[PDB]
């Protein structure tokens, strides 16, 4: 598995590898782990997949209860609140979790959850643990700022390049664009991602 | 280590069990009482694990007796070995390990026969007329069944039981440091002093 | 694995007078083969003569060295300002101990001080309970050089009059104050060349009638 | 009970006349993945103290919350608390002490080495530790985890006992700590090059200084080695 | 142990603390770790004491053989050669650690080598207990090139703090100066930074203050006609 | 640790040593070991020093409670029991014990009651507990007799103490014994083992691999 | 229990004015059974003493192979064996079983005869030369005595002098282990003679 | 400590980060990696040290001799005298060595060997416990016959992504050039390359 | 098995052996001996973990007795001693350890003194006047010093040991069923009963 989500000027690119694998042997190929938890805020999730598939839905319930008594929340609202889980059943749950929001003041937001759980502000996260051989590729071809046409080029070959160098991440490359027009949804077929 | 034995006969139960204790490498006391009563015509001989053989036969000796004085007439031994059954069944499924397996042998007056159980340290109960448990069951289930018959008088069953000691001393390596007979049977329980 | 325990050395050593007693130990604090401190004192007066050191691994040494200050307030409050005996205050401490038995507290305490016939007294624990009043106890890491020592020189074990065959053992000589100061000196310094946890200094509690004095000595500095 | 899954390693503090200096790298190393980077250590507390802390950043975080709400609980229910009942790096340290403690006889410890250093508001130099084995200690010069076998000794020289800290001033403190670091930046993996210092006063006040970078550089004597041993 | 070695312009000084530890006790209030493996060449060990004293001899005698047979000086190099086949055959179980410096023809020399037989070069290195509390300084007061005065001060200063900060590492400081193409200068106890401390009363006690049960002689020399 | 107590006629010796030990060090050579339960009980320590310390006071603290609610004497016998049922409680929780609850009363005279940590009270006359317990019976059974004189019974506990101790290795230091009557223990001192191993020697004629 | 430590005994060697000490403990134990009464740790070849600490059976075992070796120098090369010597004898020897060790503890003792010298030296279970002319000592109990020596020790003693530092060095030391505490023998060496004492200490 | 040779028209130049750690100390600061075995043929060190120190030289003694005897050895020649010891040896020593050298005719080859041995002819290796984060950046960012000084630039900065990401990685950036020129040494500090 | 006793007495020694053997859980034989000679007046007693016990006797005897044969003399208790000492040294740095611990007495007709050997399988020769093995070593030690004078008969010898067995039987678990008892004399080697 392997996500990440890099700010830009207008929003924050969320991007996900779709393979999950219980040993050499791969369960679904298609599984989507970006996940909706509020409408401008949504999650990746790497890890123990069954892990996360729980706290996701905890943080979720959280956030819409949020929204009808206290106005709603922000991206680092957000991340306090996997924080917590993560952190009290860090005995019991594995999780890595990358929170990226939208907010109309601060603009895309990403914050890193690693699998004791700890909250940390970045311009760009990746997590996974198929996300370790886009590390000397992805500080290069990071730029701050960057144009949104850019940002789909660079999500894909850094995606890309997770594929050929780590046998559990592999087909779709799945992304959902956060911006004030709302949530677009996007979708890379082996035949695109992998020639460029 | 530890012997317990049984017999029934025809109007007795004799129930027997060995003198000694031993509790590390060392024989603790080499003559010692190794039985409780539960009621006046049921009995109670016990072995296993240290401590818990006593602290069990106590608790089975109070609780036996209680109903006993309600009705104000003893229980039978077939109410009375289940009683101690339900007992182990929830000791095997407790916190607290009770290692505690016992011979109930008793005399039923409602009925005026004796009733010889081999109740089990895991919770089982069988009427059985030759039982043990330990290694002396190992050595005397075979022995006593060859000179046993249907009909016994009380003074050939004591002498088998006799029989049955000298085995247990040649091809059993522990010591017992002899035996103690208590015999059952209607008229209560009484000490019979045999080796 | 997280594992409760650790090692902290220091040494502590309780002497007994004859109307006085001393409780001294060193200053030394190390983990494995660093230098924590130079000078933390582990020998704590608590107040009304009774000195407290719980030596051993820090953590219950210290948890439990606040718990039983806190145990002599609370004597004043609830029985009206009186004077808690050392005899007394042995057995408290094993309360304390039991109180978290099933924990164990890895420290050996020693405390000592005057009885209420102003005798001297040194009561020394072991670690989860059982108490003696001693003449002479070491605790802690370098216990095992400098226990031999006093039994010689303070009880004069396996000694005798010159020239008699041993027929006629030493006599016990009246031990002064001063005289006792000397010999923790020498037991500390003979326990700092030859032993890896001892040194840098020492502190000498000196418990009399007329209250706590401290006296420091430095000692080598491996 | 809690293993470290993303840590600190080492902050270095040491005693001067006039106050105390604490310092540490800024790192959250993934173990052999050097995975975080602009991680900060050192939080200030009141305005006397700076209390950092090392080991997990996941215990780190818990802490720094601790820690906001003990100023949060200074403020309330007093009429002023800025010289009052101001908050002293030994009030800190004591309500640290217990809960690290307490943790521990639960059995899921705090994992982290915290150096609390501070002055009070007594003219008293402040400068103590405490550990996940919840052992406490007062020392004149202090440093944990790896930088306590490395760098430590090294600051040693420059104060070894209680008689030459009035010997000892500010510009000399600030120079061996930086040299320390130096160190700590070649011999120690989770080690970063960038580091805060924060020089704590009870006359300047706090001063923190953010983002320094190790210099005094050598790597020019490395074109001579030639080999492992033997090879021309 | 603390163990340092320090490079410097004309020659190589290898120093070492002189307290040897066998478990938390002392085992010895002044040793001697620097050990001659050949005339010119001079190391001190760490680890497991036995093993370093023992390879240092099976070792010595090896390279003293090739001296004789080739009728020249021992090169530095050739001790690193034959230490480190020696160390490796037995997979490293064989817990000698050593620092080997010497001089020769081919120049000053400063080697370290492991256990399982790995080998590193620099110009200051170190092993043992407290290899960390001398590694820092040297670290830092260390500057490319130095004179032998200056050489000298450092080496011992590393080892100094060695004392200071590491409990296992006590007592005098040795020093062996190996200057190039000139005798090595083993310097035995160049720093004493503990002394010993007088006692307060005086101990011992007249005769018949331990009891006898008997006594008798021995024979230990030959024995005559008469 | 070698304890064992006998009854005779004339009352019940306890024998306890008095070194305890930690391992390679002699952890004291001067230990206490009769706990005094109140002036009609004594008990003995073994097994577990800290354990037996405890809760043996603990005993003692119920013998008076006992005591004020009845207006009577404890019996040997609800000792023993209460004591018995407090351990068995705690079972497998790094507690042991190696005790006996030695009393004379003028109701059940002499008893002795060895309890155990597992909840095991077994009645007898001559027991043995500690690592010595081996060494102990050996001297114990052979010079002993039901009836035996008292400065003869304080002699018999003086040899078994001694013949232990010098074949035990965790064992030594002194000799405390103690004389249980109907009005209660008399103390009857300690007696360093090496001053009085030798009279003992010249005495009886024993112990003749030791030359001295 | 680690076996270098289960059967007991103590060794403990000064120096003094050109004369040695060296004394034992004659316990030989089983867990906690003692034996004997008798078991010198003490051996000589020539004018040179060997003592031995560790485990029983390679004390008697190297004895006998300690004696061999010695008696085929002796021999050879028409002359004793020197203590000096006789040190780096022993190291070579235990390193040659340095895997799977004998379990022993030696302490060498002698007055060497062409220098006039006390000397003294040490070794361990795989064998070193441990050095120091103060003293040195080894064995069960060798925390104890570490720390009890250092007390007593002042350098260079009159030879009835040395018995009394020596000999008060182990009686306390013995008392305090638990197994040691039955017998014990003083070896006093000068270069004319050589006194055993067998002490009157106290039992366990 | 991230070790690597990479082809280039002209050669080979083999790079190596002179970080030798033992857990989180580091054991010596400055240690080159990059052991030659023959004039013309070098080699590249990672896994365990001792052994990897252990086999070279047994190397060494099998290619004097080649010289000796047969004529010049050849770096195909080479890498499979590694391959045997490594082979055989699979379960006592661990040995990650990138064997590479230039010939005058064939122009210069790589051949990896992997921790139980295997060859495998590849433009380019990364090999040790820092090339684990920078198999994203080598892919994308290379082509084939580059000319010497682009050549130098891509290892550089890979190297120097690999102390950015590797603890384990640190020390001077050396680089051994073998090239019909000669050898040439390359040592870089880390005032440059941090930056770039 | 678990009993193994020697006292050597003025001008003899004495030796015991367990005629029991247990092999698990049942003993295949209750009269079975323990010892072999190795010269006429040399007895070797042996105890021990069984298989090793067996053939290590055998051994032991074979190579003295062909000692003897060679030189046309018998070889002293002294040498004896050493003998077996030197193979199980041996035997604790080769593949398999014998676990076989022997009390070797013998009349040493030169010194026309009495001289017994314990030597416990580690192979710790010590010369003393009592000595067992086992944890029946355990008990006797304690009564053989109480009663032991320097010197005696061997009718008295035989009482004293009679003793030992007496208080060995009460306080030791394990069955040994009485035991062989033989006294090695200068004038040969007999075996006495004992009860």
């Amino acid at each position: 598995t392997s996500i990440m989500a890099v700010t830009f000027k207008d929003g924050v690119i969320l991007g996900a590898d779709s393979r999950t694998t219980t040993g050499a042997y791969i369960a679904n190929r298609v599984t989507d782990k970006l996940t909706r938890v509020h409408d401008k805020i949504w999650c990746c999730r790497s890890g123990s997949a069954a892990d996360t598939q729980a706290i996701a839905d905890i943080v979720q319930y959280h956030l819409e209860l949020y929204t009808s008594q206290y106005g709603t929340p922000s991206t680092e609202t957000a991340a306090s609140v996997f924080k917590e889980l993560c952190y009290e059943n860090k005995d019991n749950l594995t999780a890595g979790i990358i929170v990226a929001g939208y907010d109309d003041k601060n603009k895309g937001e990403v914050y890193t959850i690693p699998l004791g759980g700890s909250v940390h502000k970045l311009p760009y996260a990746i997590a996974g643990s198929g996300s370790t051989f886009i590390y000397g590729y992805c500080d290069k071809n990071f730029r701050e700022n960057m144009s949104k046409e850019e940002t789909v080029d660079f999500i894909k070959h850094s995606l890309s390049q997770a594929i050929k160098w780590d046998g559990s991440s592999g087909g779709v490359i799945r992304m959902v664009v956060l911006t004030a027009a709302g949530v677009e949804r996007l979708i890379f077929y082996p035949d695109e991602y992998e020639q460029l | 280590m530890d012997i317990i034995l049984g017999i029934r006969v025809q109007d007795s139960v004799i129930l027997a069990s060995s003198k000694a204790v031993t509790r590390g490498i060392s024989v603790l006391k080499d003559s010692d009482d190794k039985t409780r009563q539960l009621s006046p015509h049921t009995l109670m001989s016990f072995a296993g694990e240290a401590g818990d053989t006593v602290q069990f036969a106590e608790y089975i000796q109070a609780n036996i007796q209680l109903y006993s004085i309600r009705e104000d007439y003893e229980l039978s031994p077939q109410a009375v070995s289940s009683f101690v059954r339900q007992e182990l069944a929830k000791s095997i499924r407790s916190r607290r390990p009770y290692q505690v397996n016992v011979l109930i042998g008793g005399y039923d007056k409602k009925k005026n026969k004796p009733e010889l159980y081999q109740i089990d340290y895991l919770g089982t109960k069988v009427e059985l007329p030759y039982g043990a448990h330990g290694y002396s069951g190992f050595y005397t289930f075979s022995l006593l069944d060859h000179h046993y018959r249907p009909d016994m008088t009380t003074e050939e069953g004591l002498d088998l039981l006799k029989l049955c000691v000298q085995e247990l001393e040649k091809r059993m390596p522990m010591d017992f440091k002899g035996v103690i007979v208590k015999i059952v049977d209607k008229d209560g329980i009484r000490q019979v002093d045999d080796f | 694995q997280f594992n409760p325990y650790g090692d902290n050395g220091g040494t502590i050593l309780g002497i007994a007078g004859e109307d006085f007693a001393v409780l001294a130990g060193d200053t030394r604090n190390i983990t494995d083969y660093s230098i924590n401190s130079r000078y933390e004192p582990k020998v704590f007066d608590c107040g009304d003569n009774i000195v407290m050191s719980a030596n051993g691994f820090a953590a219950d040494g210290d948890a439990l060295v606040k718990r039983f200050k806190n145990s002599v307030k609370w004597y004043h409050f609830d029985h009206n300002d009186k004077k808690l005996s050392i005899n007394s205050a042995a057995r408290n401490i094993q309360h304390l101990l039991y109180g978290k038995r099933f924990f164990p507290y890895y420290v050996h305490t020693i405390i000592a001080g005057l009885d209420e016939d102003g005798k001297g007294a040194v009561y020394s624990f072991d670690p989860v309970g059982s108490y003696e009043r001693e003449q002479c106890r070491a605790g802690g890491a370098a216990a095992s050089l400098i226990m031999p020592f006093l039994d010689n020189q303070v009880n004069f074990k396996n000694q005798y009059e010159p020239g008699t065959n041993g027929k006629v053992k030493k006599p016990l000589k009246y031990l002064s104050v001063e005289e006792v100061i000397k010999l923790v000196r020498d037991s500390f310094t003979s326990a700092t060349e030859r032993h890896i946890q001892v040194g840098d200094g020492l502190e000498i509690l000196i418990v009399t009638k007329d209250g706590v004095r401290k006296e420091f000595y430095e000692l080598k500095r491996d | 009970t809690q293993q470290p899954i993303v840590t600190g390693t080492s902050v270095i503090s040491m005693k001067y006349d006039n106050g105390v200096i604490i310092a540490a790298d800024n790192l959250g190393s993934y173990g052999s993945l050097l995975r975080f980077n602009g991680v900060e250590r050192l939080i200030p507390v009141g305005d006397n103290t700076v209390v950092g802390i090392s080991g997990d950043i996941s215990d780190m975080q818990h802490i720094e919350r601790l820690l906001k709400d003990l100023v949060t609980e200074n403020a309330y229910d007093n009429p002023l608390a800025d010289a009052e009942e101001a908050l002293e790096p030994s009030y800190i340290f004591e309500y640290l002490a217990t809960v690290m403690y307490q943790r521990r006889s639960k059995m899921n410890p705090l994992w982290n080495a915290i150096i609390v250093a501070g002055v009070q508001s007594n003219g008293d130099q402040f400068l103590r530790y405490v550990n996940l084995l919840g052992v406490t200690y007062s020392s004149p010069t202090l440093a944990t985890g790896f930088g306590a076998h490395m760098a430590n000794p090294l600051l040693r020289k420059v104060v070894d006992r209680e008689s030459d800290i009035p010997k000892t001033t500010v510009q000399v403190a600030e120079e061996a700590i930086v040299n320390a670091m130096r160190v700590l930046y070649y011999r120690d993996a989770r080690s970063s090059r960038n580091f805060s210092l924060a020089i704590i006063d009870k006359n300047t006040g706090l001063t923190f200084k953010k983002n320094l970078q190790v210099e005094n550089m050598k790597w020019d004597f490395a074109k001579d080695i030639k080999g492992y041993g033997t090879q021309k | 142990t603390t163990i340092v070695g320090v490079k410097f312009n004309n020659g190589v000084v290898i120093a070492a603390d002189t307290r040897s530890t066998q478990g938390p006790i002392v085992a010895d209030k002044n040793c001697a770790k620097l050990h001659r493996i050949s005339p010119k060449i001079w190391c001190a060990g760490a680890g497991t004491a036995a093993d370093t004293e023992a390879v240092t001899q099976l070792i010595g005698s090896n390279i003293e053989l090739h001296s004789l047979y080739t009728s020249r000086e021992p090169r530095v190099v050739s001790a690193l050669q034959m230490l480190k086949q020696h160390l490796f055959k037995y997979q490293g179980h064989i817990g000698a650690y050593l620092i080997v410096a010497g001089v020769d023809p081919t120049g000053s020399h400063l080697f370290s080598i492991h256990a399982h037989g790995s080998t590193d070069v620099g110009y200051y290195l170190s092993l043992g207990s407290g290899s960390l509390a001398a590694m820092a300084v040297l670290e830092s007061h260390w500057k490319q090139d130095l004179t032998k005065e200056e050489a000298i001060k450092l080496a011992s200063d590393a080892i100094q703090a060695g004392i200071w900060n590491d409990l296992g590492s006590g007592s005098n400081v040795d020093v062996c100066v190996m200057e190039i193409g000139k005798d090595a200068e083993y310097l035995r106890n160049y720093l004493t930074p503990n002394v010993r401390e007088e006692k307060q009363k005086s101990y011992k006690f007249p005769r018949g203050t331990t009891a006898v049960l008997k006594e008798s002689i021995v024979n230990i020399c030959d024995i005559q006609e008469e | 640790t070698t304890t064992l107590a006998f009854r005779f006629q004339g009352g019940i010796i306890v024998a306890v040593d008095s070194r305890a030990t930690a391992g390679n060090w002699v952890a004291s050579q001067t230990v206490k070991k009769v706990i005094e339960i109140n002036p009609f009980l004594l008990g003995t320590m073994a097994g577990g020093a800290a354990d037996c310390q405890f809760w043996e006071t603990w005993l003692g603290s119920q013998c008076r409670l006992h005591e004020l609610r009845e207006k009577e004497r404890i019996s040997v016998a609800a000792a023993s029991k209460i004591l018995s049922n407090l351990v068995y409680q705690y079972k497998g929780a790094g507690l042991s014990m190696g005790t006996m609850i030695c009393g004379y009363t003028r109701k059940e005279g002499p008893t002795i009651y060895y309890v155990d940590s597992d909840g095991t009270r077994l009645k007898g006359d001559i027991f043995c507990v500690g690592s010595g317990q081996t060494f102990a019976y050996g001297v114990l059974d052979s010079n002993y007799k039901w009836d035996l004189s008292v400065e003869d019974a304080l002699y018999l506990g003086k040899r078994s103490i001694l013949a232990a101790a010098h074949r035990d290795a965790y064992s030594g230091g002194s000799v405390n014994l103690y004389h249980v009557t109907e009005d209660g223990w008399i103390y009857h001192g300690n007696h360093d083992v090496g001053e009085l191993f030798w009279k003992v020697k010249e005495e009886e004629g024993s112990f003749n691999n030791v030359i001295g | 229990s680690d076996p270098s430590s289960i059967n007991g005994g103590i060794v403990v060697a000064m120096t003094g004015k050109d004369c040695v000490a060296i004394a034992c403990d004659l316990r030989l134990g089983s867990q906690s059974l003692g034996v004997s009464n008798k078991f010198e740790k003490i051996f000589h070849y020539g004018h040179v003493f060997l003592g031995i600490t560790g485990l029983a059976t390679d004390v008697t075992t190297l004895n006998e192979m300690f004696r061999y070796k010695t008696n085929l120098y002796k021999l050879k090369e028409e002359r004793a064996i020197e203590p000096e010597t006789f040190t780096q004898l022993v190291s070579s020897s235990l390193y040659e079983r340095r895997f799977g060790p004998y379990f022993v503890g030696p302490v060498v003792a002698g007055i060497n005869s062409k220098s006039g010298k006390p000397f003294i030296a040490g070794f361990d279970l795989i064998g070193c030369i441990d050095e120091a002319k103060d003293f040195i000592v080894s064995g069960t109990a060798s925390d104890q005595l570490f720390g009890m020596c250092e007390s007593l020790y002042e350098p260079n003693l009159e030879p009835e002098d040395l018995f009394e530092t020596i000999s008060q060095a182990l009686l306390n030391a013995a008392d305090r282990d638990a197994l040691s505490g039955w017998g014990a023998v003083v070896y006093i060496i000068k270069k004319d003679e050589v006194v055993k004492r067998y002490l009157k200490m106290r039992q366990d």
